[PDB]
């Protein structure tokens, strides 16, 4: 999510990066689950909190990417990128219903409220 | 024993001319009173208690079985928020002071009234100026409520006890300059609703107006703590028969001062039995009085009383000694004293002592005599007929003195009343249970009250949460306690903390220390292989 920042206005590359993000999030979950077993030769709650915070940070970054500009709203690359991000967020919420609650407790700017509700 | 009563009411939030509120000044005055009393080498047995203007479960902050540490900790965190419920607080304090009285034997109400069984207690009742409220309006009477009397309290009919003095501080500090400093050595009265309640017990009520006056009143209050023997005097009935060196004409009649019964527990005998005629069969006992209504008569009546009678030195505190000093302190002469309210079967008062002064003419010695001394002191079947004029139970203590010579009496007629013994152990057990229940839930507050009570104006059961002071959010353990601003940096911090695999991991981000950081406490948990032999 810290790439060249020019792919934000690029639907195909954005979808590729979203697929990679989901894959690497699952890989990080698996890596932590395997690392907590190869240690001490509680920690499970710490790992769960870390994974929840990481998913929440990823969701927040994906939401902040949906911002229009730095300063048509329907026919542009921004629309397709927002739709892809909403699709990934819907998949994440279907996978885990707790990250949605954690993100809503953390909050996000109101400019994304009519987009996530009507997109997810 | 000293029970400080600090209201901590919402009216104690107004700022003085120095810059601190009245509550801060009261706490500072309490601390300086502590450091002043610590100068006298007698503060190794007293115990400090705290009473605030809160609910009965929350009014007491530190009571029995509480050391000085928790008392200072509770007085430190006092918050001034609430109404001025003076009557309920005074009642709670008096009930707290009378928890361990019906179990040890003090005020047994069946065997005289022993003055050598003392439990001193001084109340300060530091409150505001005036305008006390009771959640409905502003009262001007200060009547103590009577809603739930303690088991065994109907035998005194008064909340305070034999030795329970009540001093008061109003803290009437001006807000601009407090420039009233005309009278240097003068401490006037407050003239408020607490003044009669204080004067009834036997203690005055100071009127704090300046910090200098506060220091003066605190330095004058430390000299008014001793054994509590408070008895009331009356002029009746002699019409001021003090025709010894001048002519009488007075205010030194209703003297309700205290007496210093210094020990040599206190040692003494011959107590003031009671004020009524006790019958052999009496289911209900008449309620006693905290202050005995004893009256003196100005008669010489052979003041020379020399015998092997056990001696007593209950020193009387000089408060109304002007009437005695007007007659040259009555040299080599005394005046009898007698308790009223049917001291015998059929008579009005029986002389049982006198108030002879010492040779140094400093104070009154309060020579306490037997129930009827001028007859037994000067057997031809005389003592058997003489022992019928004295109360029955009164044969208890006097016989001990007869033990110094012999033992002619026995336990045949040593019976007060067949009905007085009954219904007494149950009352003592109930009082002990109440004292245990009060001392148990004394520091455990367990408020658990945080809600907004959302009204309609999930239904009828919702309540928004309130801001918790001592929340201690777990940033590493709980993910909900991480705000949005410092989320990525905190995420990396948690990641590095979990992937470090260090020793003795914790869930706190930055927990430096508590409010106190002692040097010896931290140095004790260490090892130093050194002794400095050189």
């Amino acid at each position: 999510l810290r790439c060249d920042q020019r792919v934000h206005r690029c639907p195909p590359l954005m979808d590729i990066t979203l697929h990679m993000l989901n894959g690497y999030l699952l890989a990080s979950k698996a890596y932590l689950s395997a690392h907590l077993k190869e240690t001490e030769q509680t920690r499970e709650e710490l790992k769960n909190a870390l994974l929840a915070a990481q998913d929440s940070a990823a969701v927040q970054i994906l939401l902040e990417i949906c911002l229009p500009t730095e300063e048509d709203n329907l026919l542009c690359n921004l629309r397709e990128v927002q739709c892809l991000i909403c699709c990934l967020l819907h998949q994440m919420y279907i996978a885990d219903p707790n990250i949605a609650k954690l993100v809503h407790f953390q909050g996000y700017p109101c400019e994304l409220l009519p987009l996530t509700v009507a997109g997810i | 024993i000293l029970l400080f009563l600090i209201d901590t009411s919402a009216s104690m939030n107004q700022r003085s001319h120095l810059g601190t509120t009245y509550l801060d000044t009261a706490k500072g005055a309490v601390e300086t009173f502590m450091k002043l009393r610590a100068r006298d080498p007698a503060s190794r047995g007293d115990r400090y208690m705290l009473v605030t203007f809160e609910e009965p479960p929350y009014a007491i902050k530190a009571g029995w079985k509480e050391n000085h540490a928790t008392f200072m900790n509770e007085l430190k965190n006092l918050q001034a928020e609430g109404l001025t419920t003076l009557g309920q607080s005074l009642r709670t304090a008096f009930d707290l002071l009378n928890l361990n009285r019906l179990v040890t034997g003090i005020d047994n109400y069946g065997q005289g009234r022993n003055p050598f069984f003392l439990e001193p207690a001084i109340i300060i009742t530091i409150t505001d100026g005036s305008k006390l409220t009771t959640t409905s309006g502003v009262q001007d009477e200060l009547h103590l409520p009577l809603n739930s009397p303690l088991p065994g309290s109907e035998l005194t009919k008064e909340p305070f006890r034999w030795d329970q003095r009540l001093f008061a501080l109003v803290l009437r500090l001006p807000g601009t300059m407090s420039v009233e400093s005309e009278q240097l050595t003068g401490v006037p009265l407050d003239d408020s609703a607490i003044t009669p309640m204080c004067e009834v017990t036997g203690g005055r009520s100071y009127s704090v107006c300046s910090p200098r006056m506060l220091n003066q009143c605190l330095e004058s209050l430390v000299q008014k703590v001793q054994s509590g023997v408070v008895i009331n005097f009356e002029k009746a009935g002699p019409d001021p028969s003090p025709v010894e060196d001048g002519q009488p004409d007075g205010s030194q009649p209703w003297h309700s001062c205290h007496k210093l019964i210094y020990v040599r527990v206190p040692i003494g005998h011959w107590p003031v039995p009671e004020s009524f005629w006790p019958d052999q069969n009496s289911p209900t006992l008449p309620p006693r009085t905290s202050h005995p209504v004893v009256k003196f008569s100005c008669t010489d009546c052979e003041p020379m009383v020399i015998d092997k009678l056990p001696f007593d030195k209950y020193e009387l505190e000089p408060s109304p000694l002007t009437q005695f000093i007007l007659e040259r302190k009555s040299p080599q002469t005394c005046w009898q004293v007698y308790v009223s309210n049917s001291a015998k079967y059929s008579e009005l008062g029986h002389p049982f002592g006198y108030l002879k002064a010492s040779t140094a003419l400093n104070c009154v010695n309060l020579f306490v005599m037997p129930y009827n001394y001028p007859v037994l002191l000067p057997w031809r079947q005389s003592f058997e007929s003489y022992l019928k004029t004295m109360p029955p139970y009164y044969l208890g203590p006097l016989k001990k003195a007869v033990r110094m010579m012999g033992a002619p009496n026995l336990i045949a007629d040593s019976m007060e009343y067949g009905l007085s013994y009954s219904v007494i152990s149950y009352l003592k057990k109930l009082s002990q249970q109440a004292k245990i229940e009060s001392d148990r839930v004394i520091g455990s507050v367990g408020k658990k009250v945080v809600q907004e009570t959302g009204i309609k104006v999930e239904y009828t059961g919702f309540q928004v949460a309130l801001l918790n002071k001592d929340l201690k959010p777990q940033t590493f353990r709980n993910a909900y306690d991480i705000p949005r601003r410092n989320l990525l940096d905190h995420l990396t911090r948690m990641r590095s903390n979990l992937l470090k695999s260090t020793r003795r991991f914790l869930k706190g981000q930055d927990e430096d220390q508590v409010h106190s950081v002692p040097i010896a406490q931290m140095g004790n948990y260490q090892e130093y292989l050194k002794q400095v032999p050189s």
